[PDB]
């Protein structure tokens, strides 16, 4: 029938992922959790800092929906240069709901804003079937 | 703000984060997991609404 | 030498930033108007210049140092403190503070250049790091974890306690899994309180430097602070 009806959502993809050195208990790559690999894991001391398993660094990408790994801190959105003062001891930000809106760069120390990538509802707006197939 | 703080609740579970529970644990302990807190966000939605 | 009206201890629960922000935290914190210890006691006042007490570490401890010579050099923190087993050393070096957990019997405790010295044996861990170094106050605050020893500390550049606000800063997080129930301060004054768990309600302002607390369970008002989430009622 003639209307707006509200049928899905749209959300924006990620296209690349970031993963962000010591190649070396403490200060070693690793080789609670019942999956056979742990090497995907960062460990802070095992209980769940340091002792992270391996992983290869890449690059730091910049102002597109990425999926980033920050210290074994996950998660998916946009990254942009943060005007955030961070005391040097401090290495995530939180909002008043206590989500994540900012890390540290573990290489470079640079603090970055994550701004979560765009959605939002899917509205079709129909003249109906009897009059046109048509839709916005 | 009491229903997306409610996402950070664990109701129970191991972890409050989804992607914690899959990388931590075997996908038939997962399950139960997630399960978990499918119930915990679910009743959340459900006051919201209600 | 109670001195109680004292209510500074706060510190920075975790390594996380906040803007603007109210937020209330459970964790072990020196509650407001507790009675701090004010070292009369110390040995160098004492009798002979000697035998200043060993303390209990009780869940953790709140010491400050107001000897703007640096004469105060540093902490023992263990058990027996008579070699029998581990304790943690902590001294404050002309250049740098150096960090031992040997075993031994005796270091300063039996005028100037006074012997620093110890049997130092069996260390596991050894740290390095900054020194310490007009008036200026050194506030720390010890803590004590499953597995960590974390050590909070602000020098703030004060002859009259009651200042404004200034909330510790972890100095250090040592990944030392020592049972520590007696420490011993050595002088070569102080005020020592014991943390107690509790809820505080820790103001962040913008650039995120928490500016103010309330103690939820030190009075009605402060009570109704917390539940409201707010300094203004
Ligand atoms: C290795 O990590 C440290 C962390 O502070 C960073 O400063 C340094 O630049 C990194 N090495 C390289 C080659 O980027
Ligand atoms: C620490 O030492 C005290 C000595 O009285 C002992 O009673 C206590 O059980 C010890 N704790 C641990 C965890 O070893
Ligand atoms: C943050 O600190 C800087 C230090 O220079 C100061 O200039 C700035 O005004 C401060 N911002 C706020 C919001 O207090």
């Amino acid at each position: 029938e003639k209307g707006i009806y509200q049928t899905s959502n749209f959300r924006v993809q990620p296209t690349e992922s970031i993963v962000r050195n010591v190649t070396n208990i403490s200060n070693c790559v690793a080789d609670g959790v019942s999956p056979t690999k742990l090497n995907d894991l960062c460990f802070t001391n095992f209980e769940l800092a340091t002792v992270c398993g391996p992983k290869k660094s890449t690059n730091l990408v910049k102002n597109k929906c990425v999926n980033f790994n920050f210290n074994g801190l996950t998660g998916t959105g946009v990254l942009t240069k943060s005007n955030k003062k961070f005391l040097p001891f401090q290495q995530f930000g939180r909002d008043i709901v206590d989500t994540t809106d900012a890390v540290r760069d573990p290489q470079t120390l640079e603090i970055l804003d994550i701004t979560p990538c765009s959605f939002g509802g899917v509205s079709v707006i129909t003249p109906g079937t009897n009059t046109s197939n048509q839709v916005a | 703000n009491t229903l997306v703080k409610q996402l950070s609740s664990k109701f129970g579970a191991i972890s409050s984060v989804l992607n914690d529970i899959l990388s931590r644990l075997d996908p038939p302990e997962a399950e139960v997991q997630i399960d978990r807190l499918i119930t915990g966000r679910l009743q959340s939605l459900q006051t919201y609404v209600t | 030498q109670s001195y109680t009206n004292f209510t500074r201890g706060v510190y920075y629960p975790d390594k996380v930033f906040r803007s603007s922000v109210l937020h209330l935290t459970q964790d072990l914190f020196l509650p407001f108007f507790s009675n701090v210890t004010w070292f009369a006691i110390s040995g160098t006042n004492g009798t002979k210049r000697f035998d200043n007490p060993v303390l209990p570490f009780n869940d953790g401890v709140y010491f400050a140092s107001t000897e703007k010579s640096n004469i105060i050099r540093g902490w023992i923190f263990g058990t027996t403190l008579d070699s029998k087993t581990q304790s943690l050393l902590i001294v404050n070096n002309a250049t740098n503070v150096f960090i031992k957990v040997c075993e031994f019997q005796f270091c300063n405790d039996p005028e100037s250049e006074s012997g620093v010295y110890s049997s130092a044996n069996n260390c596991t861990f050894e740290y390095v790091s900054q020194p310490f170094l007009f008036k200026n106050l050194r506030e720390f605050v010890f803590k004590n974890i499953d597995g960590y020893f974390k050590i909070y500390s602000k020098h703030t550049p004060g002859r009259d306690f009651p200042q404004g606000f200034s909330a510790l800063e972890p100095l250090v997080d040592l990944p030392i899994g020592i049972n520590i129930t007696r420490f011993q301060t050595l002088l070569a004054d102080y005020y020592v309180g014991y943390l107690q768990p509790r809820t505080f309600l820790l103001k962040y302002n913008e650039n995120g430097t928490i500016t103010d607390a309330v103690d939820c369970a030190l009075d009605p008002l402060s009570e109704t602070k917390c539940t409201l989430k707010s300094f203004t009622v």
